[PDB]
């Protein structure tokens, strides 16, 4: 397996708790662990 | 956990307790019978027929 | 004078990209991958580069 | 000062006889006598040195 993090087709069984904006928080998504403040993005992102 | 009595569970790059906490992009599983004391050439870098 | 102070502080930077040898340059990463003894041996790795 | 600047130069290449506690000071014998992982160990080794 890749842990090279792309869309992730596979994971573990971890329950997904609600998505806090604004806050510092720590923060686990799919596995990439991390503390900060989440704020939504300007970032024009391709889809992919 | 519960597959055989004393199954070796060998994890490069990973741990054994970690995979659970972990997402994987793309995932393969090779399926394959071997001698047992050719198991060890089941590995990275090793020599072996 | 300015320059050599800009260039310097991003080369600090950019040396945080650095794996030194670790599996990854991502101190998280490699927390979550390893179990203790194989995650000391990393961010040893990391913090001393 | 030539002196100086030549024998720093000296030092350099002098520092590339050193194991700096690796088996060998030559990359090619480490990857030869050792696993591939086993062997990138020492030659990092080498390499921060």
């Amino acid at each position: 397996f890749e842990l090279l993090h792309a869309p992730a087709t596979v994971c573990g069984p971890k329950k997904s708790t609600n998505l806090v904006k604004n806050k510092c928080v720590n923060f686990n998504f799919n596995g990439l662990k991390g503390t900060g403040v989440l704020t939504e993005s300007n970032k024009k992102f391709l889809p992919f | 956990y519960n597959l055989a009595p004393f199954f070796t569970f060998k994890c490069y790059g990973v741990s054994p307790t970690k995979l659970n906490d972990l997402c994987f992009t793309n995932v393969y599983a090779d399926s394959f019978v071997i001698r047992g004391d050719e198991v060890r050439q089941i590995a990275p870098g090793q020599t072996g027929n | 004078v300015v320059n050599h102070n800009a260039q310097a502080l991003n080369t600090l930077v950019k040396q945080l990209s650095s794996k030194f040898g670790a599996i990854s340059s991502v101190l998280n990463d490699i927390f979550s991958r390893l179990d203790p003894p194989e995650a000391e041996v990393q961010i040893d790795r990391l913090i001393t580069g």
